[PDB]
């Protein structure tokens, strides 16, 4: 009587909603009527999108790049002719895809030292312990302290078009924003200060395998030191045995003509990344995109199924309890 | 053997204290810790912590110790509170105000310090603080009156006397009284006998029994009445009851579900073991030969630590288990204790059952058996103290079935207000005269001579003191009518018919109440005439006389009276001749004054003297209950519970109130195992099967069968069970190792089981614990609940799976010893029928859920190793793994446990048939276990596979970018939390306004925290793996449409279930 309250006598306001067959029956019907169309939609949408890939690894003397596979003269070259049966007007995207490259690995991701990357003062001085193998080389601090940076994807590619004139016709590309705005402008920046680029690193050597330093990669300084977009995208662990990385990109011109037309194209590469040592492939994939993305009919058929399934379920659920 | 020093008082003896606590002030940790490690989770994480001290391991010792100590201490506090509560409740009664004056201090002392050999003053209406020796009573004849309704549970009063008188007034003023001393022996626990000498050639003997026994020795809780102050010595005997209760000294922490917790952890530990074995082995074999150093991305210092052939194997085995050890959950104990404790107050601060008297409605003793309360199967109850009190009253006598009773009512309000001048005698002043006269006579009452102010109570004190209250209430009924029965000590029961008329009579001879005959009579001489013969007798002991004029009228009413649970007492008389009376007189004194085997001669003669009589009706008397019998017993019978009564009150009144509670149906062919005790010592051996093997199967196959789920309708139930006495029980229990033809205890339980109910009369507390353990072993293991009033059945409170006590019914001391206290037998229905069963649904859903979350959380973490180079690279963020998981998981589920009734308390209280039978223990049997794990698989596999399927493009963003490793893992983490939370939300039924807020609030906590972390706190801290990654993920509308499908497919089977579980 004196200390009684609702919380102490289980008599609080109970919303108490209770379900049954007749209450969820529509839910199944409605979700089917909504899912089936949405799924078939994303299916055709992500379907129409046209993509194409080519493996320039060799592994077949039949392919011209095979004779350029094993250790050959340092600057190896090879061409891989390919045809484009269809022309895609949508502003294209260029990715370099690889296989059997275990990006996701404790030792491979733990070597990334966000300090030197972000551009910290005390960082440049000493690299952390997590980057146990590539801390220094011959007792000199490395700026890109990490096995990921050491294992950069440097083999560059060049794509040309062929028209009625059998000789080549290169295609223009833009290096801006190959990485997201955040992981390039705020996530990482240059050391404490500097108007020029070399002064920022005084006694700082470079990664072992990397021959030329990072301060000598791109002409414009907004894409050279620890902010080079190519290297930054590679510094993103995809987490899959096989994965794709965006190299460059060919956006459409402010005009209405079609970006890439139908015809034979020329592909020449610079083979400077060995992979046959572990039976891994190397390739490049070009494609268009949409609000969904490149070819991936998974979500489409998934919605088709989930919808139709729930719908048929309601069908039975209804035609059975209706017998009352 | 006690010296009992003469000039001195005492030394070298065990004083009296209160021992009802579990742990001790000094060695509590060595007790609580071992009792706490019976929970495997703690054991597994402690062995893991211990192992993490051999060589350098990636996991730090602090993150290995913190999971243990944060859990160990919580239970330690919620175990301490309990023991300290019992300690305070014990100290209060330990330091009780006690009157005592022997050595020097004239003032009164405390019961905490009372050495042996000390005179103790026990005022009127005082509870004996200990057991004493009495040979000095203040009042004349050194006679007092004491009742033992808590020690042995006797309804009949205790008679005793002493030799000296008020020697205490001289003990304080002088030392002359301290001349004598007492010698004792090795104290025996039962307390039946204690012998010695007291400084003179005199054998001071004593012995207890289940009936009225000891006079000299006193006992604890022996309520004192009809006296001023008494003085006794030798306090050490108080330890006798302590030694009688100590049987339950240390058997505390258990549960019906916590056993299943460890059994659950078994297969769960095997799950871990299996995953660790597969991961480690399938790594060594699959990539160990050529991929160890080939990838060239990394090169371990000193070639994989000089490639130790097997040390690497073990270092990685641990690296896998410690990462997989979330399967085995330890944070489920802190939350389970929070439920166990914060759910305790639900019964404490409750008005649903609060005695209007300052007496407390309930008390909470332990926070360890709440969940198993509403999960009982067998119940052991008591008669006096719980079902009734040590008294009895009479109502509606039947003189030829003519006397009835009425009350005030709407239509019949005129005749009840004022008595008419004609209705005062229709069937009363015709025979009621002799009826009430015989009532006032033939009774060994011997009432008090002095009295207090006549008018303090309804009429006067009117205290008639006899040996048993069987007839003490009959005189009170005579008082209700016109008769009074005043004095009678030196006169023949002077009484008053209706008005203030003395009605004196002379008592010539009085007959005894023997057990072979079972009748009580008296021979008196009236003042206005000749001699008469009054008598009452038993049922079939007095009906022997022909009584042609009036048989059916009284016989059927006696039948219905005994059936309803009354103690039918017939009444008759006869006219004796003046000369034949002398013939009987002489032949009776010839046997009385004969000193050669009078027990046989006297019995034969005074048994044949009564050869006929005149039946004058009957009188029914009932031993009133404490609560309505049908709701308490009918509800348990319908709920399934097996009800048994093991008590310490006389068999006659035992059978009486048991038959009154309707547990003994009208047509119950009862069985007894007490009348064949003195005769045929080895017949019981070949009698058990002849009465149970032969009869049960006979009536079971004569008529159709009787199922286990539903019963109590067919003629099979006709054959009720039995009632045993403490003798036959201890005779068929310890000495059943002689004959090997057929087992005896086995068949004893075989009959005690398949029946309506059973009664165990003449049973000691230890003797009742044997029955508790008797049922605690057959057919696996059922659950036992016991409840009693005083220290007689308190030795069952802990032996039974759960202890329920009533305070003040007889002895309160028994409640603080119990696990729960409820001074209301009526409200025990609410306790186990609602508050406990709710705890079961609550924590059962809680455990299935906790395992569900920690498995749906880690299964993707395991399958991910298939794509990770089995380098145990967590897909989940480092802190995100533990931090948000425990910051979310614990809140809504604890809300479910604390405040949630899958079905409300009143709708379940109104119907137990559809409440307890459906529950059982199936909440966490292999039925729902394998079903829930399927849900663990389906969601853990769909999370992973679905996300990995959508990742086949590298173009999710509306513009098209790469997707970091932690993005994928934080995608599955997301669908995971949304799925588990919404899952619980769909599984809940009680949507209180404070639970609805925490569920949605925790999901909010998720979005809010993950977003805050994603955007500001990156450069100020030590290091961060993902910066604006959570948002970068949420930027692709693709993932929206994908994750929603993932959670939907995850909960689709649950939705289906809900539909099924609620329809049909
Ligand atoms: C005040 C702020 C404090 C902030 C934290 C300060 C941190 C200081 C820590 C200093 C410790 C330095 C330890 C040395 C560097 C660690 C190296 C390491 O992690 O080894 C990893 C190795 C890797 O094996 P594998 O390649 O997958 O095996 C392949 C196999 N042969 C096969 O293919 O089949 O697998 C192994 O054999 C393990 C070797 C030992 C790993 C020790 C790692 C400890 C790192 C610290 C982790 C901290 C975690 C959080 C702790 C919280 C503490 C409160
Ligand atoms: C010699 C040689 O390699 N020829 C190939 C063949 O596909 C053609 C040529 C286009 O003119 O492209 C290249
Ligand atoms: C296996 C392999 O390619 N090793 C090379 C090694 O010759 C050198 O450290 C550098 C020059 O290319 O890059 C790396
Ligand atoms: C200098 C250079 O990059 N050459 C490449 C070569 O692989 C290709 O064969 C040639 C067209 O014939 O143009 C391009
Ligand atoms: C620098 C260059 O053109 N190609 C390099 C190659 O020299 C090196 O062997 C390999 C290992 O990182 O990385 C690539
Ligand atoms: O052939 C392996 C090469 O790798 C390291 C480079 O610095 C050279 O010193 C060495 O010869
Ligand atoms: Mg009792």
């Amino acid at each position: 009587r004196p200390d009684n309250t609702a919380f102490k006598q289980q008599r609080l306001p109970a919303w108490q909603p209770i379900l049954t067959a007749g209450t969820v029956l529509p839910i199944f019907f409605i979700i089917g009527l909504i899912f089936i169309p949405i799924g078939i939609g994303i299916f055709v949408t992500s379907n129409n999108i046209r993509e194409i890939e080519i493996d320039y690894t060799g592994t077949e003397p039949s392919s011209p790049c095979n004779k350029c596979l094993s250790p050959d003269v340092t600057p190896c070259f090879c061409t891989i002719n390919f045809t484009l049966e269809k022309s895609f007007e949508g502003n294209v995207f260029m990715y370099y895809g690889l296989s059997n490259f275990y990006q996701n690995h404790r030792r491979y991701v733990k070597s990334r030292d966000d300090s030197q990357l972000n551009g910290d003062s005390s960082a440049l001085l000493n690299p952390s312990k997590e980057c146990e193998p590539y801390r220094r080389n011959e007792d000199k601090p490395i700026a890109p302290c990490g096995a990921i940076a050491n294992s950069m994807f440097n083999d560059t590619l060049e794509l040309f078009l062929i028209g009625q004139d059998s000789y080549p016709i290169p295609i223009a590309l833009k290096k801006k924003g190959i990485a997201w705005w955040t992981d390039k402008n705020v996530k990482f920046r240059n050391p404490p200060g500097g108007d020029n680029l070399e002064e920022r690193f005084k006694g700082t050597t470079k990664p072992v395998n990397w021959l030329k330093p990072v301060y000598m990669l791109d002409s414009d300084p907004d894409n050279n030191g620890f902010i080079n977009e190519d290297f930054i995208v590679w510094m993103r662990t995809a987490a899959l045995p096989t994965f794709r990385k965006l190299y460059r990109l060919i956006e459409r011109k402010s005009d209405l003509h079609p970006t890439l037309p139908a015809g034979r194209y020329w592909l020449n590469v610079t083979y400077n990344y060995p992979v046959h040592y572990f039976d891994g492939r190397k390739r490049m994939i070009l494609s268009t995109i949409s609000w969904m993305g490149g070819k991936n009919p998974f979500l489409g058929i998934a919605y088709i199924a989930v919808g139709s399934i729930s719908f048929l379920l309601g069908v039975v659920l209804l035609v059975i309890n209706h017998k009352y | 053997p006690v010296s009992e020093t003469e000039a001195y008082i005492a030394q070298r003896f065990c004083d009296n204290r209160i021992v009802s606590s579990k742990y001790t002030l000094w060695n509590f940790l060595p007790k609580n810790l071992f009792e706490q490690f019976r929970r495997i989770a703690n054991f597994y994480f402690l062995i893991i912590f211990l192992v993490q001290v051999t060589v350098d391991t990636p996991t730090s010792p602090v993150t290995s110790g913190l999971p243990l100590f944060f859990v160990i201490t919580v239970t330690a506090i919620k175990q301490g509170y309990e023991d300290w509560l019992r300690h305070r409740a014990d100290n209060e009664v330990n330091k009780s105000t006690v009157y005592i004056i022997e050595n020097a201090k004239r003032v009164r002392k405390e019961s905490e310090k009372i050495k042996v050999g000390d005179v103790v003053e026990v005022q009127a209406d005082e509870t004996f603080p200990c057991d004493l020796i009495l040979l000095s009573s203040c009042t004349t004849d050194g006679t007092c009156y004491v009742t033992t309704a808590s020690l042995d549970g006797e309804s009949n009063c205790k008679t005793h006397y002493a030799v000296r008188d008020t020697i205490a007034l001289c003990t304080a003023e002088s030392i002359d009284t301290l001349r004598a001393a007492i010698e004792c022996e090795q104290p025996q626990p039962d307390l039946y006998k204690f012998v010695g000498r007291i400084n003179i050639y005199s054998n001071s003997l004593e012995a207890v029994a289940r009936s009225l026994g000891p006079e000299n020795l006193l006992l604890k809780g022996a309520t004192l009445k009809n006296t001023e102050k008494i003085y006794g010595v030798a306090v050490y005997t108080g330890m006798e009851t302590k030694m009688a209760l100590n049987y339950q000294g240390k058997s505390q922490k258990r549960s019906a579900v916590e056993k299943s917790i460890n059994a659950f952890l078994i297969v769960y530990l095997f799950i871990l073991l299996t995953k660790a074995a597969v991961c480690t082995t399938l790594k060594y074999v699959w990539q160990s030969t050529p991929y160890n150093d080939e990838p060239w991305y990394n090169q371990k210092t000193q070639k994989e630590r000089e490639t130790l052939k097997v040390l690497k194997m073990f270092t990685d085995f641990l690296s896998f288990m410690v990462l997989f050890n979330f399967i085995i959950p330890v944070s489920m104990y802190v939350t389970v204790e929070m439920q166990k404790f914060l759910g305790s107050f639900f019964i404490s601060w409750d008005k649903d059952f609060y005695d209007e008297e300052i007496n407390e409605g309930a008390l909470v003793n332990t926070s360890d058996l709440n969940e198993e309360l509403g999960q009982v199967d067998y119940v052991f109850t008591d008669k006096t103290g719980t079902l009734t009190e040590n008294s009895m009253e009479f109502i509606e006598c039947c003189i030829d079935g003519h006397k009835y009773k009425g009350v005030t009512q709407e239509v019949d309000g005129l005749s009840q207000t004022d008595g008419t001048l004609t209705y005062f005698d229709k069937v009363d002043k015709n025979r009621e005269e002799l009826f009430l006269r015989a009532l006032c006579l033939c009774h060994t009452v011997e009432i008090k001579t002095n009295d207090a102010v006549d008018g303090a109570t309804e009429s006067a004190e009117l205290t008639y003191i006899s040996s048993s209250p069987d007839e003490i209430a009959l005189v009170k009924g005579a008082k209700r009518y016109g008769f009074t029965f005043l004095g009678n000590r030196n006169g023949y029961m002077r009484v008053e018919n209706q008005r203030k008329e003395i009605e004196e009579y002379e008592l010539l001879h009085t007959l005894n109440f023997d057990a072979v005959r079972r009748r009580m009579s008296v021979i008196v001489k009236t003042q206005e005439g000749d001699i008469l013969l009054f008598c009452k007798g038993a049922d079939s002991a007095v009906f022997p006389r022909v009584q042609n004029h009036e048989i059916e009228l009284t016989k059927v009413h006696v039948e219905r009276n005994a059936m309803d649970g009354y103690r039918t007492l017939c009444v008759a008389f006869k006219e004796i001749a003046p000369d034949d009376y002398e013939r009987i007189n002489r032949q009776l004194i010839e046997a009385k004054m004969a000193l050669q085997d009078r027990e046989e001669k006297m019995e034969k003669v005074f048994d044949d003297i009564e050869t006929n009589m005149n039946l004058i009706g009957a009188t029914a008397v009932e031993d009133k209950l404490q609560d309505q019998a049908a709701e308490t017993i009918e509800a348990l019978h319908a709920a399934g519970l097996k009800v048994w009564v093991l008590t310490g009150d006389k068999m006659e009144t035992a059978k009486s109130t048991c038959y009154a509670c309707r547990l003994f149906q009208t047509n119950t062919e009862l069985l007894e195992l007490t009348t064949k005790t003195i005769e045929e010592s080895e017949r019981k051996e070949d009698r058990l099967h002849e009465l149970l093997i032969e009869y049960r199967k006979k009536l079971l196959h004569e008529f159709p069968k009787s199922t286990r789920s539903f019963k109590k309708a067919w003629t099979e139930h006709q054959e009720y069970g039995l009632i045993i006495d403490g003798s036959t029980l201890s005779l068929i229990l310890n000495s059943s190792q002689d004959s090997s033809s057929n087992n005896y205890k086995s068949i004893f339980l075989q009959i005690c089981m398949k029946c309506t109910a059973v009664l165990c009369c003449r049973m000691a507390p230890l003797q009742k614990a044997q029955i508790v353990r008797m049922v605690k072993n057959l057919k696996g293991s059922p659950i036992t609940l016991s409840i009693g009033d005083g220290a007689n059945d308190v030795s069952m409170i802990l032996e039974s799976h759960v202890g329920i006590g009533i305070k003040g019914k007889e002895g309160r001391q028994a409640a603080r010893n119990s696990d729960y206290s409820v001074p209301k037998f009526k409200h025990l229905k609410k306790l186990l029928l609602a508050h406990g069963h709710l705890y079961y649904v609550r924590i059962a859903h809680l455990v299935q859920y906790f395992f569900y979350k920690n498995l749906c959380f880690i299964l993707p973490q395991f399958l991910y190793q298939f794509f990770c180079g089995f380098s145990q690279q967590p897909l989940y963020d480092a802190a995100y793994l533990t931090m948000y998981n425990i910051c979310f998981t614990s809140l809504p589920i604890l809300a479910y446990s604390l405040l949630e009734q899958h079905i409300n308390i009143d709708t379940l209280t109104s119907d137990p048939r559809l409440y307890m039978k459906i529950s059982g223990n199936a909440m966490l049997q292999l039925g729902p276990f394998l079903y829930w794990t399927f849900l663990a698989a389906f969601e853990g596999t769909v999370f992973f596979f679905g996300t990995y399927f959508l990742f086949q493009t590298a173009s999710l963003e509306e513009n098209g970018k790469v997707y970091g490793n932690w993005t994928f893992g934080t995608i599955v983490f997301t669908v995971l939390v949304f799925t588990v939370t919404l899952k619980l939300a769909l599984d809940t039924r009680f949507w209180t306004w404070i639970n609805h807020f925490v569920i949605w609030g925790s999901l909010a906590f998720y979005v809010f925290f993950s977003f805050f972390w994603g955007g500001i706190i990156w450069p100020f801290l030590k290091q961060q793996r993902m910066y604006f990654v959570f948002a970068q993920m949420l930027s692709s509308v693709s993932t929206w449409l994908a994750i929603i499908l993932l959670i939907f497919i995850s909960l689709f089977p649950e939705i289906l279930l809900i539909v099924l579980k609620n329809v049909r």
